[PDB]
C-alpha cells in the first residue's frame, strides 16, 4: 500500500524483512570471525587517498568502511560505543548480535512470535548478571601485586600483536598504570598515559619514559640541549604579534619619531620578560650546574628568542593545550598565568632534561622526578601503519588494565565465563524463572548463541570446534562431584582445555557486562522488526 | 542458469571494496607482485648496476639506481608492496646507506616463502622462522668484523669507507669521485685530540652545488658555500686582505617601519621640509657604527631598501641577499657569527671572519666565493659538482650524500666495524643458518633453511649483472666455504668475493687487497627492516582495498 | 555564557572562582532553577541576592567519550 502514497518507494516486510536483520548480521560477523582470537586474521585497509590501516580492531573496519546495509549500521554504533567506555568489546558484541539472530531465526519459521523470543533474552540475561557475582573473584589491592597486573595486560596484547611486541609492551603499560594508582584511588586515563607517534629504529625498540616529552625544542642554537637541574616556569602567556585591535597605529611627525615609535613595539615584551628575569634572580644559586626553562602554550616571537639564549634558557612554543595540565603531575609545580606574581613554590624540577634531534623535527625529553605524579608512551614505528597498529593496541589495553584497578573484582577470559551460562541456563528449572511456555524457547536461543565465541577461537586454531569442546564439558561433569572449583578454558597451542587462572587470562569486569546488555538490545529490536522502508525528502 | 546470483548479500559494503585473503592463490599473488619491481632493482643492484628513468607527472626525470629513490616517483597499487616501498624510504634516512639491500632481500624472503607456503606452513611457523634466524644472524655479523678506523681523520683511511659505498653510485672513474667527498669531510670535523671532547658530525653541513658544464675533473672542494648571486653595488677581489670583518643580519636593512598602519604624519610645511633629509640621516647613522667596527660584508635575510644600498656602497660594503631560513643559517657557521636582529653596532666577539671574496664565472653566471683557508677553520663547506647533463648532477649528489651518511656511522657507535665486501657478508652467514638450522629441532627448521637460501641473491645478482654465468661462477665460491676452517689458524679465506667482469673465474684474489669493505651499522638495520617487511605481508591472512 | 580568556582565569583562581566553558542558552536557564540562581549580566550590579546557593555537590566524572560535570541540589 506504499505505492499510493509515494510514487517511488522501496519497502520490505515479514519474511522480505526477517531476510534483512539475519543475513545482512551474518555477512559482518563472518568479517569479524576470522578477526576473534590472538590467532586471528590481520587486516589492512587501503582508501582512494592512499592511506594505510592496518590493524586488528575491529572499530577500525566498520569506521574506515562505508555499510551500505541499514541494519549492520545500528551493529555498528552498538560496536563502537562499546570500544569507547570499556575500550573492549568491538567484536565481541558484532558476534554475539549476528548469532542470537540466526540462532533465534530457526525458531521464527517454526512459528514463533519475536515477541516471546525477546521476552525470554531478557531472563536469560538477569541470571547471567546473578551468576556473575558468584563467577567473579576478588581482588585487594592492598598486596600491590606487579605479577596481577602482567597477566591481565598480555590479554589485549597477544590478541593485537605477537609474542615479540607483547614481551616488550607488558612492562610498559605495567609501569604506566603503577602511577595510576594513588591513595586518592582516582583512576584518570586520559592525562596519565598518552600515545606519541615517532618513527624511529624499530616498533620492537618501543621503550617506558618516566616524565613528559613534548614535541618541540630549542630554536636558537645557544640554547642548552642538556640542562641538569631545569626549573619548569608554566606560561600560558604568549609573546608575539597580537590581533592589534583593528590596526589603529602611529603616526609620526618626523624622521626621528618614526623609529621612536618602533620602540613601542618591544615596550610590552621587554615589560614581561623582566619579570622571568627577576624570577632567575632568586634560583641563580648554582647557576653553572642547574638551569632555568620556559615551556609556553603558544608561539613565541623569534624576536624574544634571542633574550632567552644570553640568559641559557631553553623555550617552547606551540605546546598542546592538554600538555600544561600535566606540567603540574610530572615537574611538581604550579600554573602560573601573569607574570606580574611569581613564586620559587610554582617552579618545578627535573633531574635530567635533554633533546634528540632526528631529522628536521626537534623533540624534547623530561625524566628523572622526585615523585612525578604522571608519566608518558613514546611509540615508535617503522611505518605510518605500524604507528597506528601500536596506538590501537596500546590504548586498548589502557582501558583493560584500567578497568581493574576500578573495582575489586577480575573476570577470567579463555571462554569460562560463556561456557558457564551454558550449563547455568540448561539445568536451570523453568519454575523459579519468569519465563513459562513457549518463552522457555528464547532462553535456549540465547545459551546456544554464548557457545559460539568459544568456538570461534578454535576455528582460527585449524582443530575442529566440535571435537575440542567434548572434553569441556566431561570435565565440569566430575568437579562439581570432586568438591573442586576450577575454571575450564580453551588452549589453542595444544587443541586441548586450560585453567585461565594459571595461565594468566583475564579479562575486564566492565566489558562483559556492558556487552551482554548491549547485545541484547540490538539483537532484540531487530527481531522485533517486521519492516524495512526508505523514504525522505531529497 | 543465465545469470550468476553475483555474491548474493554483498551490498553490505560499498562497490568499490574489495576482499583479498590468503586463500584463493592471491597471498601468491602478492609476492608475484612483488617480483615485478623486484627485477627493476636487481639490474640496478651493485656497481655494475643500471640505473632507471621515471618520468612523474610533472616531467621531471630522476635518473639514479637508488632503490628508496625510485620508489618514490612511482604510484603504487597494491598494499602490500607499499610496505616494501617504505621499508626501503627508512633505511635511506636513517643509515643513509643499504638501501639496494633492503629492497632485493624482503623480494627474496617472500620468493622463498612461496614454496614453504605450498608445503603447508602456517603463516604463524614462518614468522617464528624467520624472527628465530634474524637473532642467530645478528650475532653472527658481530663475530665475523675485522679491522677498525680507529683515528677519525686520515688520508688513506677514509679510502676504505666512503669509496666503496660510492662505487655502486655513478662508478665512473674511482680516484675522482673518492678525492672530492674525503676533503670535505676532513673540514668539518673538530678533531681537537687528547681533549675527551664528544665527536659530533652533520650530514646536511656538506652542500653539493650542481653546475652545467666542464668535466668532472675540474670539480673542486671549496672551504665556503656557493652560491648565485649578483653584487648590487659593486664587486670587490679584496686583494687588500687582512681578511675582513663580516656580519649577518636576519632582519632587512630598512627604517624600522610600525607593524600597524606605517603612516606619513606631517601637519606643517615646516615638518616636511626635514622630512625628505630626516630619513637620510637615520640610515647614515645607523651605518656609520658599523662601518667604524671595520665590517666589510652585512649578510642581509631579507629584500634591503635602495635608501639603505646608498650608505653601504659609500664606505665599500659588500651586500648579500640570503632567502627563506636554512640558506643563512649554514653562512654563520662558516664563519662562526651570531645573527642579532638590530640594526645597531654589532659584537665584536659575534663578528666572523672570512679572507676573501671572489666573484667569478664558472657555469656562466657569477657565483660568490666563500672559500676559507688553511688558517681560521670553518664548517659546512661544499663541493663544486660539474657536469654536462643535469640528470648525472641529481644522482651524484646523492651519491655524495651517501657517502656523507657514512661519516655518520663512525660518531654514534664504537668504531667503524669493516665487514667483508663483494657479497662475501651474505655468503658466509649461508654456512652458519645452515647449521644453525639442524641444531634446532622440530618443524621450524623449514624457515631456518630457507632464510639462509635468501642470501644467495647477492652473490647470484652480482654476477648476472658482470655479464657472467651464475651457473658456472657460484658453485665455485662455495669450494673456499666448504673447505671449512683447517688444524692451523690464520684463515684468510673469508675475503673470497664476487668478481665483475675481468677473467671471472671467483678472482681478486683476498679483497683485503682490494680495500673495499662493508658497514656493520648498515648490515644490522638493513637486515632487520628487510626481514619486518616481509613479516608483515606474511602476517596479513586478508587484504582489502577500496575505490579499486 | 561565551568564550573566556586566559588572562581572566587567573584572577579568579586566586580568589577560588571557577571557570568554565562556553554555555549555550538552552542550559543557563536550568542551571539558574536549580541553585536558585539569577542571571546577572552586568559584572557591577553584581549582588550577594542573585548568587545561587543550596548546591549538594560538585564533581567530575571520567568518561572516554567526553568529560562529565555533576551538580547537586540540596533539595
Amino acid at each position: 500500500s506504499l505505492q499510493l502514497l509515494n510514487p517511488k518507494a522501496e519497502s520490505l516486510r515479514r519474511d522480505a524483512a526477517l531476510k534483512v536483520n539475519v543475513t545482512s548480521a551474518e555477512g559482518l560477523q563472518s568479517v569479524l570471525e576470522t578477526n576473534l582470537g590472538p590467532k586471528g586474521t590481520l587486516k589492512m585497509l587501503v582508501d582512494g587517498a592512499g592511506n594505510i590501516k592496518l590493524t586488528k580492531d575491529g572499530k577500525v573496519l566498520l569506521t574506515e568502511m562505508q555499510i551500505q546495509s541499514p541494519t549492520a549500521v545500528l551493529i555498528a554504533r552498538a560496536a563502537a560505543a562499546q570500544d569507547e567506555i570499556t575500550g573492549d568489546g568491538t567484536t565481541t558484541v558484532v558476534c554475539l548480535v549476528g548469532e542470537l539472530l540466526r540462532q533465534a531465526h530457526r525458531f521464527i519459521q517454526e512459528g514463533v512470535h519475536p515477541r516471546i523470543i525477546t521476552d525470554g533474552f531478557e531472563i536469560a540475561r538477569k541470571e547471567s548478571m546473578k551468576f556473575l557475582d558468584e563467577f567473579k573473584i576478588s581482588k585487594t589491592n592492598l598486596s600491590n601485586d606487579r605479577e596481577f597486573l602482567l597477566q591481565v595486560a598480555r590479554s589485549s596484547l597477544l590478541t593485537k600483536v605477537d609474542a615479540d611486541l607483547t614481551e616488550v609492551l607488558t612492562p610498559i603499560v605495567t609501569d604506566a598504570v603503577l602511577s595510576v594508582y594513588d591513595a586518592q584511588a582516582d583512576n584518570l586515563d586520559l592525562h596519565m598515559v598518552e600515545i606519541m607517534q615517532m618513527q624511529h629504529l624499530s616498533p620492537k625498540d618501543t621503550t617506558f619514559i618516566k616524565g613528559l616529552v613534548l614535541d618541540h625544542g630549542g630554536r636558537h642554537p645557544d640554547m642548552p640541549t642538556r640542562v641538569k637541574n631545569a626549573y619548569v616556569l608554566i606560561l600560558n602567556v604568549s609573546l608575539e604579534y597580537e590581533k592589534t585591535e583593528v590596526n589603529s597605529g602611529f603616526f609620526y611627525s618626523s624622521a626621528d619619531q618614526r623609529d621612536k615609535l618602533a620602540a613601542s613595539e618591544r615596550k610590552f615584551v621587554d615589560a614581561k620578560l623582566k619579570k622571568i628575569i627577576d624570577l632567575k634572580n632568586e634560583v641563580c644559586g648554582m647557576d653553572p650546574d642547574k638551569g632555568f626553562v620556559i615551556i609556553n602554550q603558544k608561539g613565541i616571537d623569534p624576536m624574544s628568542l634571542d633574550v632567552f639564549a644570553k640568559h641559557n634558557i631553553l623555550a617552547l612554543r606551540r605546546a598542546k593545550r592538554r600538555n600544561m595540565e600535566r606540567l603540574q603531575l610530572v615537574t611538581g609545580g604550579e600554573a602560573q598565568n601573569s607574570v606580574e606574581d611569581l613564586s620559587p613554590q610554582i617552579l618545578g624540577f627535573s633531574g635530567l632534561v635533554y633533546q634528540e634531534t632526528i631529522g628536521e623535527e626537534k623533540f624534547t625529553y623530561v625524566t628523572e622526578n622526585t615523585d612525578p605524579k604522571s608519566c608518558t608512551i613514546l611509540i615508535k614505528g617503522s611505518t605510518h601503519y605500524a604507528l597506528a597498529q601500536t596506538k590501537d593496541a596500546v590504548r586498548d589495553g589502557l582501558r583493560a588494565v584500567a578497568n581493574v584497578l576500578k573495582d575489586k573484582n577480575i573476570i577470567p577470559g579463555a571462554g569460562a565465563f560463556y561456557i558457564a551460562l551454558s550449563r547455568y541456563l540448561r539445568s536451570a528449572n523453568m519454575n523459579k524463572l519468569g519465563a513459562k511456555g513457549k518463552t522457555k524457547t528464547g532462553i535456549e536461543a540465547f545459551a546456544e548463541a554464548l557457545l559460539v565465541i568459544p568456538k570461534t577461537l578454535v576455528k582460527n586454531s585449524g582443530f575442529d570446534p566440535l571435537d575440542v569442546l567434548a572434553m569441556v564439558e566431561d570435565e565440569l561433569d566430575d568437579a562439581q562431584d570432586s568438591d573442586e572449583t576450577r575454571y575450564v578454558g580453551v588452549d589453542l597451542n595444544i587443541g586441548d582445555s586450560c585453567d585461565p587462572t594459571i595461565e594468566g587470562i583475564w579479562d575486564s569486569y566492565r566489558v562483559l557486562r556492558n556487552a551482554i546488555t548491549g547485545a541484547t538490545g540490538i539483537a532484540s529490536n531487530l527481531l522485533l522488526c517486521d519492516e524495512l522502508l526508505r523514504a525522505g525528502r531529497s | 542458469s543465465l545469470r550468476l546470483p553475483q555474491n548474493p548479500n554483498a551490498g553490505l559494503f560499498k562497490q568499490g571494496y574489495n576482499s583479498y585473503s590468503n586463500a584463493d592463490g592471491q597471498i601468491i599473488k602478492s609476492i608475484a607482485a612483488i617480483r615485478e619491481l623486484h627485477q627493476m632493482c636487481l639490474t640496478s643492484m651493485g656497481p655494475c648496476g643500471r640505473n632507471k628513468i621515471i618520468v612523474n607527472h610533472l616531467g621531471k626525470i630522476i635518473i639514479t639506481n637508488d632503490a628508496a629513490t625510485m620508489l618514490r616517483e612511482l604510484d603504487i597499487v597494491h598494499p602490500a608492496v607499499k610496505v616494501l616501498v617504505m621499508a626501503t624510504e627508512q633505511q635511506k634516512i636513517d643509515m643513509g646507506d643499504g638501501t639496494n639491500l633492503v629492497m632485493i632481500l624482503a623480494g627474496e624472503l617472500l620468493n622463498v616463502s612461496e614454496k614453504l607456503i605450498s608445503m603447508g606452513l602456517s603463516a604463524v611457523e614462518i614468522i617464528q622462522g624467520y624472527n628465530m634466524a634474524r637473532k642467530f644472524t645478528l650475532k653472527e655479523l658481530d663475530e665475523m668484523v675485522v679491522g677498525e678506523i680507529t683515528d677519525k681523520n686520515d688520508k688513506n683511511e677514509l679510502l676504505k669507507m666512503i669509496k666503496p659505498v660510492i662505487s655502486s653510485k655513478k662508478y665512473g672513474s674511482e680516484d675522482i669521485l673518492s678525492e672530492l667527498v674525503s676533503e670535505a669531510v676532513s673540514h668539518v670535523l673538530p678533531v681537537a685530540q687528547q681533549a675527551g671532547e664528544i665527536p659530533y658530525f652533520n650530514v646536511d653541513s656538506i652542500r653539493v652545488v650542481k653546475i652545467m658544464g666542464g668535466s668532472l675533473s675540474n670539480s673542486t672542494v671549496i672551504k665556503g658555500m656557493v652560491f648565485n648571486r649578483e653584487p648590487e653595488g659593486h664587486v670587490k677581489s679584496l686583494s687588500e686582505d687582512k681578511k675582513h670583518k663580516v656580519a649577518v643580519f636576519t632582519c632587512p636593512l630598512d627604517i624600522a617601519n610600525t607593524e600597524t598602519k606605517g603612516t606619513v604624519l606631517l601637519h606643517n610645511a615646516q615638518e616636511m621640509l626635514d622630512f625628505s633629509k630626516g630619513e637620510e640621516k637615520q640610515i647614515d647613522a645607523m651605518m656609520k657604527e658599523i662601518a667604524d667596527m671595520g665590517v666589510e660584508c652585512i649578510v642581509a635575510g631579507a629584500g634591503v631598501g635602495e635608501l639603505a644600498l646608498h650608505y653601504l656602497n659609500r664606505y665599500g660594503i659588500l651586500v648579500l641577499k640570503v632567502p627563506s631560513k636554512f640558506e643563512l643559517r649554514r653562512l654563520c657557521r662558516v664563519c662562526g657569527a651570531t645573527p642579532l636582529p638590530r640594526l645597531g653596532a654589532p659584537t665584536p666577539e659575534e663578528l666572523g671572519l672570512v679572507e676573501t671574496v671572489k666573484t667569478m664565472e664558472i657555469g656562466g653566471d657569477r657565483v660568490t666565493v666563500f672559500k676559507q683557508e688553511q688558517g681560521e677553520i670553518s664548517r659546512t663547506s661544499t663541493i663544486i659538482l660539474r657536469g654536462a647533463t643535469q640528470n648525472n648532477l641529481d644522482d651524484i649528489e646523492r651519491a655524495i650524500d651517501d657517502g656523507v651518511a657514512a661519516v655518520k656511522g663512525l660518531m654514534k657507535p664504537s668504531g667503524g666495524k669493516l665487514l667483508p665486501g663483494a657479497g662475501a657478508t651474505e655468503i658466509e652467514l649461508i654456512s652458519r643458518i645452515t647449521k644453525y638450522g639442524e641444531r634446532t629441532p622440530g618443524l621450524l627448521q623449514l624457515a631456518i633453511k630457507q632464510f639462509a637460501v635468501a642470501f644467495e641473491v647477492v652473490p647470484r645478482t652480482l654476477a648476472e649483472t658482470a655479464g657472467l654465468d651464475v651457473n658456472e661462477v657460484l658453485p665455485n665460491l662455495y669450494a673456499a666455504h666448504n673447505v671449512t676452517e683447517p688444524g692451523a689458524v690464520k684463515t684468510d679465506h673469508l675475503y673470497k668475493g664476487v668478481d665483475i667482469d675481468g677473467e671471472s673465474d671467483e678472482g681478486v684474489k683476498d679483497i683485503r687487497e682490494e680495500n673495499i669493505y662493508d658497514m656493520l651499522a648498515t648490515k644490522k638495520f638493513a637486515i632487520n627492516v628487510a626481514t619486518e617487511a616481509a613479516t608483515t605481508v606474511l602476517s596479513i591472512d586478508q587484504i582489502i582495498m577500496a575505490k579499486k | 555564557e561565551k568564550g573566556v580568556s586566559d588572562l581572566a582565569q587567573h584572577y579568579l583562581l586566586k580568589g577560588g572562582c571557577s571557570v568554565l566553558r562556553r554555555v549555550k542558552k538552552s542550559d543557563n536557564n536550568r542551571i539558574a532553577r536549580v541553585t536558585g540562581a539569577t542571571i546577572v549580566n552586568r559584572v557591577e550590579d553584581l549582588k550577594e541576592s542573585d548568587v545561587g546557593t543550596n548546591c549538594g555537590l560538585f564533581k567530575v566524572e571520567m568518561i572516554g567519550d567526553e568529560y562529565f560535570s555533576f551538580l547537586d541540589n540540596c533539595k
